[PDB]
C-alpha cells in the first residue's frame, strides 16, 4: 500500500528474473546477504502486492529507498 | 582512424534534436519518478542544480597535488584508442606541454579522486544523490571504509565511480562507446568545452553497436553515419549534461579543457542497465572497464526495497548491527 | 600490477 512507479515496478521484475536465473558462479551473492532465496521470495510477494499503484500517488517527490 | 573526423564536425546530417534543455530546480525526484529519466538533459547554467566545482583558474598541476603526483594514471592513446598508464605528474607535465612539441594526443577520462582531498571540493547535483545506487543502497559502513583512492579492485570497497575529472587536450577524440553498465551519467564543463555525437538506445541502434564492437573496424567505421538519427551538439563553459542509461555516444574536444562528471545506476531504468550490462558480457568486454560489483550491487538493491517496504531484513545480523551503528551517528 | 575496476574507455 506504498505506491511504487511502472518504472520501478517493471525494473524490480527484471531484476528479479535476471539474478534468480545466473549460475551459482555468475550470480555473485554479496557476503552482506543472509538468504538470497528467502530474498527473491519476498520480492515476488511485494510485486505482487504494489502492482496496483496509482502512478498519480506514486509521484510523492521522494525516493522509497532512503537510509534513516 | 579511416575516416575524416573534421567533416564530421562540419556536417549539418547529425540534425536530430534529443537533448531537453532544463532549468536545474525542476530536475528533481518527482521528474525522475514521471519520467525514469530517460531524455539526455542539458543544463545551461547550474542554478538549483545543487553542484560545487572547484576554484574556476583551478589547474591539472592542483589536481595533481589532490590526488597525489606519483598516482598512476590511466591516459587514452587517441590514435588508437588504447590504453596506456602514466603518473599523474608525468600527465600534468604533458598536459602543460606546448601543442606544438607533444607528440603524440592522449585524454584522461578516467581519474576517480574520492578519498583525496578534491573530493570536497566538487559536490554532484542533488537528484543524483537522491537515486543513485551507491549512496543509497550499497551498505553504508563498506562505503564509509574506502581508503584506497585509485581503481585497485582488491582495496575496493563499493562501486567507485562517483567522481571523475576528465583533462582532454585540443583535439582529442573519444570513439562511440556505451558507459560501463548502463550507468546514466552527468558532466560538468569546468573549463572549455566539448562536442558529443549522440544516437539513442534503440533496438536497431543497440544491435549496430554490438555488431560494431564484435567487427573488429571500428576505427574503420563512424558509428554516427549507420545510423538513422543522430545528435551533434556543443556544451559549452559551465553547462551540465546529463546522458541516460544505454545512449551510444562520442566525444571531440575543441579546446584545452578540464570537467568533472561521474556515472551511476538508478532504480527507474533497470531494464535497459542491465541490457548494457549482457552486451559487455557478449563483447568480451575486460572486467577493469565494467562497472565493479554490478551484481552484488543489484542484490544490495533488492534488500533494500523489501527492507524500506516491509521491515524484513535480508542482511546478515553483523551488517544490520554496522547499519543501526550508523544510524546512532 | 594491480587490477583495477571502473576504467572509463570505448570498448
Ligand atoms: O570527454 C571525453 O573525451 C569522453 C567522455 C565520455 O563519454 C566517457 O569518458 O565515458
Ligand atoms: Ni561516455
Amino acid at each position: 500500500q506504498v505506491h511504487l512507479t511502472h518504472f520501478e515496478l517493471e525494473g524490480l521484475r527484471c531484476l528479479v528474473d535476471k539474478l534468480e536465473s545466473l549460475p551459482l558462479h555468475k550470480k555473485c551473492v554479496p557476503t552482506g546477504i543472509e538468504d538470497e532465496d528467502a530474498l527473491i521470495a519476498d520480492v515476488k510477494i511485494l510485486l505482487e502486492e504494489l502492482a496496483s499503484s496509482d502512478p498519480k500517488l506514486a509521484l510523492t517527490g521522494v525516493p522509497i529507498v532512503q537510509w534513516p | 582512424r579511416t575516416f575524416d573526423l573534421e567533416e564530421k564536425l562540419q556536417t549539418n546530417k547529425y540534425n536530430a534534436n534529443f537533448v531537453t534543455f532544463m532549468e536545474g530546480k525542476d530536475f528533481n525526484v518527482e521528474y525522475i519518478q514521471r519520467g525514469g529519466l530517460r531524455d539526455p538533459l542539458i543544463f545551461k547554467n547550474s542554478d538549483g542544480l545543487g553542484i560545487k566545482m572547484p576554484d574556476p583558474d583551478f589547474t591539472v598541476n592542483d589536481v595533481k597535488m589532490c590526488v597525489g603526483s606519483r598516482r598512476m594514471v590511466d591516459v587514452m592513446d587517441v590514435n588508437t584508442q588504447k590504453g596506456i598508464e602514466m603518473t599523474m605528474a608525468q600527465w600534468t607535465r604533458y598536459y602543460e606541454t606546448p601543442e606544438e612539441e607533444r607528440e603524440k594526443l592522449y585524454n584522461v577520462i578516467s581519474l576517480e579522486f574520492s578519498h583525496t582531498r578534491l573530493e570536497n571540493m566538487v559536490q554532484r547535483p542533488s537528484t543524483v544523490d537522491f537515486i543513485d545506487w551507491v549512496d543509497n543502497m550499497w551498505p553504508r559502513h563498506l562505503k564509509e571504509s574506502q581508503t584506497e583512492s585509485t581503481n585497485a579492485i582488491l582495496e575496493m570497497q563499493y562501486p567507485k565511480v562517483q567522481k571523475y575529472c576528465l583533462m582532454s587536450v585540443r583535439g582529442c577524440y573519444t570513439d562511440f562507446h556505451v558507459d560501463f553498465g548502463g550507468t546514466s551519467v552527468w558532466y560538468h564543463i569546468h573549463q572549455g568545452g566539448k562536442v558529443f555525437w549522440l544516437i539513442p538506445p534503440t533496438a536497431h541502434n543497440l544491435e549496430l553497436y554490438e555488431n560494431w564492437l564484435l567487427s573488429g573496424k571500428q576505427g574503420d567505421i563512424f558509428l554516427g553515419d549507420r545510423v538513422s538519427d543522430c545528435q551533434r551538439i556543443e556544451l559549452k563553459q559551465g553547462y551540465t549534461f546529463v546522458i541516460p542509461s544505454g545512449w551510444i555516444h562520442a566525444v571531440y574536444t575543441p579546446t584545452d579543457t578540464l570537467v568533472f562528471g561521474g556515472n551511476f545506476l538508478h532504480s527507474f531504468n533497470i531494464p535497459m542497465q542491465l541490457k548494457i550490462y549482457s552486451i559487455e558480457d557478449r563483447t568480451r568486454v575486460p572486467n577493469k572497464f565494467r562497472y565493479p560489483f554490478y551484481y552484488e550491487m543489484c542484490w544490495y538493491v533488492l534488500e533494500r526495497y523489501v527492507y524500506c517496504i516491509t521491515n524484513r531484513s535480508h542482511l546478515t545480523k553483523d551488517f544490520q548491527k554496522e547499519s543501526l551503528s550508523m544510524d546512532m551517528e | 600490477a594491480p587490477a583495477t575496476g571502473g576504467v572509463k574507455k570505448p570498448h
